[PDB]
């Protein structure tokens, strides 16, 4: 059975403007097998009202899911996506950069 | 439709 | 746009010790879902996912479940001859993935079909592309290259590829035109991020286009940078756009040597951009 890694990517709907109310986006895709978890974190703590798009696959076969929440953005708040996968030693955690 |  | 495809697509795990295996298909025109199906879901439906496929008549949606319901039976009992084909034990999970489809031109007429399975995420069974034969990747898929070959599976794939899938294609992109048929060019523009006293980074954003397709690349003096351009993979925006950059490492000073080019269906030209301070 092949096994590929997640890519993750983890971003905002609009270019963020600090007090505007936004939608924080986490997409996980190119792996393999369709088994993972995923949660949007705000400073360290999980997001509770956070949904995702139907399973779906590319080309080559691998899986790719977007997980999404609305949210504002402000100058101090962390924002993150924690992704494990049976391909990962330990839960990935990937930063939100409003530049990326 | 089809089995392997 | 000047051509469209739709697509089904079908993943089957199977649960060893917790029931039967766990069925999704969804179906696509061109980047937009339209419906799903869950095994795990409550309603036993198929489900739209799209505005304009509510459209469709309680036949439809009658039928289609049907059909779904009846695939999501024969992938069940595929994935167990699988086990049987590769010797492999009933204690593990395994994964089935089944694909088709048809693209049309933009005159409506038929340009490609597909019919295709993975199992554990590998090539199993593929339609050619003249819908005639069977391309099985392994021992275990010529057996059932035989058997769909004694069938005669490909002539009943190719007529509903060639028929019921472009008949279904083009009445979507009907009762969905105002939405299916836009083309959205990026919008774009460049950033820059000093790195050291030596390097900077040059960043190319393409936003709020659609359909997904789309090729941003980087030049240094008119040549391809593919070796050094950091490309992100296409990525849906969450409202029926999608986003896309390109990044290049740059020497202090040397940021004129750099244009970043844009190739759309949504724009009259390609655009070529600079770094314009
Ligand atoms: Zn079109
Ligand atoms: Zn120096």
């Amino acid at each position: 059975a092949i096994q590929r890694t997640p890519k993750i990517q983890v971003y905002s709907r609009h270019p963020a403007e600090n007090g505007k109310s936004n939608f924080l986006n986490c997409y996980v895709s190119g792996f393999h097998p369709s088994d993972i978890e995923v949660d949007l974190l705000k400073n360290g703590e999980r997001i509770e009202k956070v949904e995702h798009s139907d399973l779906s696959f590319s080309k080559d076969w691998s899986f790719y899911l977007l997980y999404y929440t609305e949210f504002t953005p402000t100058e101090k708040d962390e924002y993150a996506c924690r992704v494990n996968h049976v391909t990962l030693s330990q839960p990935k955690i990937v930063k939100w950069d409003r530049d990326m | 439709g089809a089995n392997f | 746009a000047g051509s469209h495809s739709m697509r089904y697509f079908s993943t089957s795990v199977s649960r060893p010790g917790r029931g039967e295996p766990r069925f999704i298909a969804v179906g696509y025109v061109d980047d937009t879902q339209f419906v799903r199906f869950d095994s795990d879901a409550a309603s036993q439906r198929m489900e739209p996912r799209a505005p304009w496929i509510e459209q469709e008549g309680p036949e439809y949606w009658d039928e289609e479940t049907g059909k779904v319901k009846a695939h999501s039976q024969t992938d069940r009992e595929n994935l167990r001859i699988a086990l049987r084909y590769y010797n492999q034990s009933e204690a593990g999970s395994h994964t089935l993935q089944m694909m088709f489809g048809c693209d049309v031109g933009s005159d409506g007429r038929f340009l490609r079909g597909y019919h295709q399975y993975a199992y554990d995420g590998k090539d199993y069974i593929a339609l050619k592309e003249d819908l005639r034969s069977w391309t099985a990747a392994d021992m275990a898929a010529q057996i059932t290259k035989r058997k769909w070959e004694a069938a005669h599976v490909a002539e009943q794939q190719r007529a509903y590829l060639e028929g019921t899938c472009v008949d279904g294609l083009r009445r979507y992109l009907e009762n969905g035109k105002e939405t299916l048929q836009r083309t959205d060019p990026p919008k774009t523009h460049m950033t820059h991020h000093p790195i050291s006293d030596h390097e900077a980074t040059l960043r190319c954003w393409a936003l709020g286009f659609y359909p997904a397709e789309i090729t941003l690349t980087w030049q240094r003096d008119g040549e391809d940078q593919t070796q050094d351009t950091e490309l992100v993979e296409t990525r849906p925006a969450g409202d029926g756009t999608f986003q896309k950059w390109a990044a290049v490492v740059v020497p202090s000073g040397e940021e004129q040597r750099y244009t970043c080019h844009v190739q759309h269906e949504g724009l009259p030209k390609p655009l070529t951009l600079r770094w314009e301070p």
